[PDB]
């Protein structure tokens, strides 16, 4: 059964393809965490 | 585990670790009172390296001080971390330093010797895998030149297997500081060179270089003076106190560093560095950190290293960064500029990375290297030592502690022999 | 029923373990903790309750890398006496870690692993897991493997180990450390997989569009090689091929069973959604010099044993189709006695992808194993890097005032000559 | 199941595309981002879900025109490995972008167009664009033809390229360039298809009423014959036409390969709905030499070679007198070794028009290719001009700096002259 084939593929390739965009959006934040660390050590330095 | 005893000699072994001390306490986060009040967990792990627990919470450095005269430890104590140190390890005689190195050795020296090394022995004992000792000392006038030598000698007889590390500070080529140094060097150089097994070399005359062209600073002192060697020696321990990428100690390091058992005699270096007005200009990573770390300014020992061959060398990060971009960095300056190292040693860097940077630093790194520049240090003084001994009558001085003459020459034999043997191994 | 057994050694050994870990207890289906919230007997332990142990063991000199998972996330799904920890490093030192160090620690961890041997009744083959310039990683090593030699006899002793890169160089007495661990590997290793973070971070680099790579990258993507490995004995498919299938099909001959590994397709994101990747598309993938994960051309050498292992919805017809055009290619050299040289192994469980991962959405996966002729092009840079050393002995003090006597370094020298010239005499041809 | 692909080199070649992508995905009805709101395989390739993507490689030595592509409205259709841009381009020099800067990219871009070939399974020809006057454009495609010659063998590589005009220039160095590219293209081309930039210019405004056109305009126009040159492949039609069929009827031997192109009728949006624009209209009109897009007069050449493709509501009645009228025409000279000299192809699908575009909604159009002797008047303007320049050695310094050795300047000169003498010979009668 090729339509299996295609339910297997919507399955395995697309349903976990909707979660890892998910974490590729996951990945968006976390460079904005990484700016946001960043900047937030840099006028600690300026502080000092 | 790999616990660290530190020892502190004379006038300027004491300085430099008071300014050492504040900046390690600092880092881990211990108030002046003595008592914790750190932001992080990450800083209690591995205290127990460098500071003993006292009963309430009280935390009490590993730390040895030792003085001939009074005075220096008179601003030890009134300094403003002076109360976190034990008061029974304020080790000490009543006469003044002499500025001597047979003075220093013979008669006062052994007096002061098993006091000494029975209050070492008492923090000995407060460790189970005491990893080496760290010792602070100058080799120009001969309390710290004098004395060191003989406690490094009675701590290898006691402890042959610890790895024994000094920080010494050689006498500058113009801005020497006593009509008699070129002695009290040549004769320190002859136990340094069989007893300690690392050496680091550090130059006035380079400091006073450093602050001037990077720093900015109009107006220096001994304090920010000895403000970037408290970070040199702070990087130097960071892979035994916090995690990193790829740890790498001591004995690591020295297997690494050292061909052969006398070539261990090193250069050390320290970046970033930037004047307190110029840091805005800079977008500070890892390529920037290893422009600075070869650069021939930042190098606090007197000696180019163009001028000579490099041996093997390594460098320590410290905080989060690329291991591919560490990799690549040293990559591309092994190959880059290939005439400054020998052929028959490839891969002469070594790479290490710890994970806590310092505070402040987005990233900082620090870097050890191993050449035959060293041979121009020794030339200097063996140049002034052959003009300033070619008139015998002044040795009279060492004379009247029991020095006879011949031990001078048999000491600038040997140091001679390590001029020849860094010679020979230049091809 | 049938366990798996798994040994991490050193910086390097325990740091990956961390990384399949984390592959395994998703992929598996479990909490950090070890709690639910099938094949884990294959992998797992169960103790009582519905709390689950791995059947791992963590040794290093090193206490450091040791107590960051004894204070991390998974300390506890990890049982204590599991996690083996020293006092000091090996210095990178061979000597050190092979004599002096590694002896007043050797029994403790194997009496922990026979320990955990009696309860996997239905037990074959063992992963031990090394880097070569660390000294840990080759002087416990190399102690370990010769005490496991004769503990066991018969069984299937797998490793997968870094091999120094070409170039990139962290540890300068790493040629020492890597030709003496060598010499141990050949006479008491039965299959040993390869590796090298020079190639590693190129394929991540072009392959993956990550900016600029960790550690942890290029552990996820050695986690996910052996996880393909080990996915036969896991879930169910057409073709189930054991750890004996694989130590009879790649080796030809004893000292030559050196294999050489790769992995498709290595894909991102983003570039999933614009291609469609057919089983004939991941197959092309897999030959090409730049997805091999040891900097070495095998244009150089040529194949004599192939084997292949798919995941997902791979149907057996294609991978007949994809072996009989891969034949066609000129550019693949292969050995006149040895016509088949390929094994296809076919799994049904598609891989698994990791929370704030690297690796993309492939439903259909292929793992490759090979062993080549290609392989002896690093020997002799090595060979060539440590004959520099020992021609001037710019390192011997450190190591013969550890207890190891200078008459070692000319026999493994010999034995590595021995190596290549074996790897020589089996590429001629009649 | 029969596949074209398309490579673009320059400047030139990437923006001709870039009309003819939003015409193409216009005709065939698929959005910008590859999905939907038959005969893909001619110039799509399949992806998973909806997604479809041209089989298509953009090649140029500077990053300027292709970084366009990756921030223009297209950047979903293509995929990224698909768009190949180089550091620093030709400099307008043939010798650098053949021997410096080319081939340090070429084993890049061969690589990636061999591996699309692959879903290419069908593969029936390739279509390959250059500048003649620039650098990248000719000296790169030099280098790229000369490889797939060996690569591929026995394929139809058809060319588009555009010809330097015989007045309007904006390259002092583009004799140089256009020499030795026509050595080059002479030789390995099957079939190469001209047009001039100023008979372009021309037509279009006495075509259609624009006072000034751009580079915008120019490529639509092209993009239409390119779309009926490959309607009958992708359309039910009363006369298939295949590529093998144009190579063989076209040329009538090797080195006088070179046809000429024009289309009809190009008429305003307005204009249309005045004139029937019957069949006896449209090939009447094809043979005008302002409908003509090579600055050459047909009066001063002779006919040998002609092929009709027809799309619209075209009767085969009609053909038939329209082709019996033309050649009752005495102003147009045909060669008496060849009585019939005429292919006619009939497709069913009407041209379609882009929104905001410069033509009209033509019920039926027609394209004609031809191959005739007036080109000769074309190559001897370049003979001269190239022979004005090497005469004090203009520029002869810049291009021997690049590596190029000064001995090719007279080969290609003779090559040039030899094609000459052919023309001549051809065109002679007996
Ligand atoms: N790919 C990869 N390699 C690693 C990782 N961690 C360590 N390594 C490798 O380990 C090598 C050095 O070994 P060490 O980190 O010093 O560990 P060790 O075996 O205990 O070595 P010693 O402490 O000197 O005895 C380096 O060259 C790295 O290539 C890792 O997380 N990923
Ligand atoms: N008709 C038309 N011609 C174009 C177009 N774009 C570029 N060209 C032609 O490209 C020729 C030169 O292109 P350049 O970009 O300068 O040179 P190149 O071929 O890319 O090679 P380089 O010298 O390396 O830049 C000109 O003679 C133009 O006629 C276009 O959009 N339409
Ligand atoms: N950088 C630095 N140098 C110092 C400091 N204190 C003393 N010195 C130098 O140490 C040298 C000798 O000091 P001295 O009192 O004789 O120490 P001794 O060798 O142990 O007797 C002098 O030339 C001083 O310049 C300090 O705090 N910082
Ligand atoms: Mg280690
Ligand atoms: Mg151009």
């Amino acid at each position: 059964d090729e339509v299996k084939k295609i339910n297997s593929e919507m399955v395995a390739a697309k349903a976990r393809t909707f979660r890892d965009q998910q974490l590729e959006i996951h990945r968006q934040m976390k460079e904005d965490e990484k700016a946001e660390e960043r900047s937030i050590a840099d006028m600690l330095e300026e502080n000092r | 585990v790999r616990e660290i005893v530190h020892i502190q000699a004379g006038q300027c072994g004491n300085q430099i670790g008071a300014k050492f001390w504040e900046v390690i306490s600092d880092e881990h986060g211990i108030d002046p009172t003595g008592s914790y009040h750190g932001d992080s967990d990450l800083q209690l792990e591995r205290i127990n390296v460098y500071y003993n627990e006292a009963t309430g919470g009280k935390y009490v450095p590993r730390a040895i001080l030792v003085d001939l005269e009074p005075g220096t430890m008179d601003s030890v104590r009134a300094g403003q971390f002076g109360q976190l140190f034990r008061p029974d390890n304020f080790v000490f005689g009543q006469s003044g330093a002499g500025n001597n190195w047979a003075k220093g050795y013979y008669t006062e020296g052994q007096e002061l010797c098993e006091s000494i090394l029975d209050v070492i022995r008492k923090e000995a004992e407060s460790c189970d895998c005491l990893q080496g000792f760290q010792l602070v000392h100058s080799l120009g006038g001969g309390t710290g030149a004098g004395l060191g030598t003989l406690l490094l000698n009675k701590l290898r007889e006691e402890y042959p297997d610890r790895i024994l590390s000094t920080y010494s500070i050689v006498p500058s080529p113009k801005v020497s500081d006593t009509v008699v140094e070129p002695y009290n060097c040549t004769l320190s150089v002859h136990q340094l060179v069989e007893s300690a097994d690392e050496v680091f070399c550090i130059d006035n005359e380079a400091l006073y270089d450093i602050c001037f062209r990077t720093l900015k600073l109009t107006t220096p002192t001994y304090g920010d003076l000895n403000h970037l060697v408290s970070m040199v020696m702070s990087g130097t321990t960071c892979a035994l106190r916090f995690p990193g990428q790829l740890n790498s100690d001591l004995r690591k390091l020295a297997v690494n560093l050292v061909p052969f058992p006398r070539l261990h005699f090193f250069i050390v270096g320290f970046a970033p560095l930037t004047s307190r007005g110029s840091q805005q200009y800079r977008a500070l990573t890892v390529p920037e950190l290893t422009s600075q770390l070869f650069d021939n300014k930042n190098m606090m020992a007197a000696c180019d290293p163009r001028r000579g061959v490099y041996l093997t060398a390594s460098a320590h990060f410290r905080g989060r960064m690329s291991s591919k971009e560490v990799d690549e960095q040293m990559l591309n300056i092994q190959a880059r500029n290939t005439s400054y190292f020998v052929e028959w040693i490839p891969s002469n860097v070594k790479s290490a990375i710890c994970d806590i940077p310092p505070r402040g630093l987005k990233m900082a790194a620090t870097f050890i290297g191993n050449t035959t520049a060293f041979r121009e240090l020794f030339t200097r003084v063996d140049s002034q030592f052959q003009k300033m001994y070619a008139r015998r009558a002044f040795i009279h001085w060492y004379v009247n502690e029991g020095l006879e003459t011949v031990e001078f020459d048999e000491a600038r034999s040997n140091m001679t022999d390590l001029i020849q043997e860094y010679e020979m191994y230049e091809t | 029923m049938r366990e798996v057994i798994s040994i991490h050694v050193g910086q390097a050994g325990v740091q990956i373990g961390n990384g399949c870990w984390e592959l395994y207890c998703l992929e598996h289906g479990i909490q950090p903790d070890g709690q639910l919230p099938d094949a884990f007997n294959t992998f797992f332990s169960e103790t009582g309750a519905g709390k689950h142990v791995p059947r791992a063991v963590f040794v290093d000199l090193e206490p450091t890398v040791v107590d960051e998972v004894r204070t991390g996330t998974y300390r506890q799904l990890f049982h204590p006496e599991q996690l083996i920890s020293g006092k000091e490093d090996a210095a990178n030192n061979y000597a050190r870690g092979h004599y002096t160090v590694g002896k007043e620690i050797i029994d403790l961890t194997l009496d922990r692993i026979r320990k955990l041997a009696d309860q996997c009744t239905g037990l074959q083959g063992f992963l031990i897991f090394h880097s070569f310039g660390g000294g840990t990683g080759a002087g416990f090593g190399s102690l370990l493997l010769e005490r496991l030699s004769v503990d066991y006899g018969k069984k299937s002793k797998l490793e997968f180990t870094v091999y120094p890169s070409p170039q990139v160089s962290t540890a300068i007495v790493e040629p020492y450390n890597s030709i003496l661990a060598t010499h141990s590997m050949i006479d008491h290793s039965d299959c040993a997989f390869m590796v090298d973070n020079e190639a590693l971070y190129d394929l991540c680099r072009r392959a993956l569009d990550i900016e600029r790579p960790t550690y942890t990258n290029l552990n996820r993507l050695i986690g996910q090689v052996v996880s393909s490995l080990t996915a036969s004995l896991r879930f169910d498919g057409a073709l189930n091929v054991d750890f004996t299938e694989f130590q009879t099909n790649l080796v030809p001959y004893a000292r030559i069973h050196f294999p050489i590994c790769s992995y498709a397709p290595v894909i991102s994101a983003e570039k999933a959604y614009h291609e469609q990747l057919s089983v004939a598309e991941i197959t092309n993938s897999l030959f090409e010099p730049a997805n091999m994960m040891v900097k070495c051309d095998p244009r150089h050498g040529k194949y004599m044993a192939c084997t292949l292992l798919y995941r997902g919805d791979v149907v057996p017809k294609d991978v007949s189709a994809a072996v009989a055009t891969i034949k066609t290619k000129r550019t693949i050299q292969f050995v006149d006695w040895c016509p088949t040289g390929f094994k296809m192994g076919i799994n049904y469980q598609p891989p698994t992808v990791v929370p704030g991962g690297d690796l993309a959405k492939v439903q259909r996966a292929v793992c490759m194993l090979a062993n080549t002729t290609a392989i002896a092009e690093a020997w002799s840079r090595l060979d060539h890097k440590f004959d520099l050393m020992y021609a001037k002995r710019a390192f011997v003090h450190w190591y013969v005032g550890e207890g190891m006597e200078e008459a070692e370094f000319p026999e493994a020298r010999e034995d590595l000559a021995l190596l290549e010239k074996d790897y020589d005499e089996v590429a001629a041809e009649s």
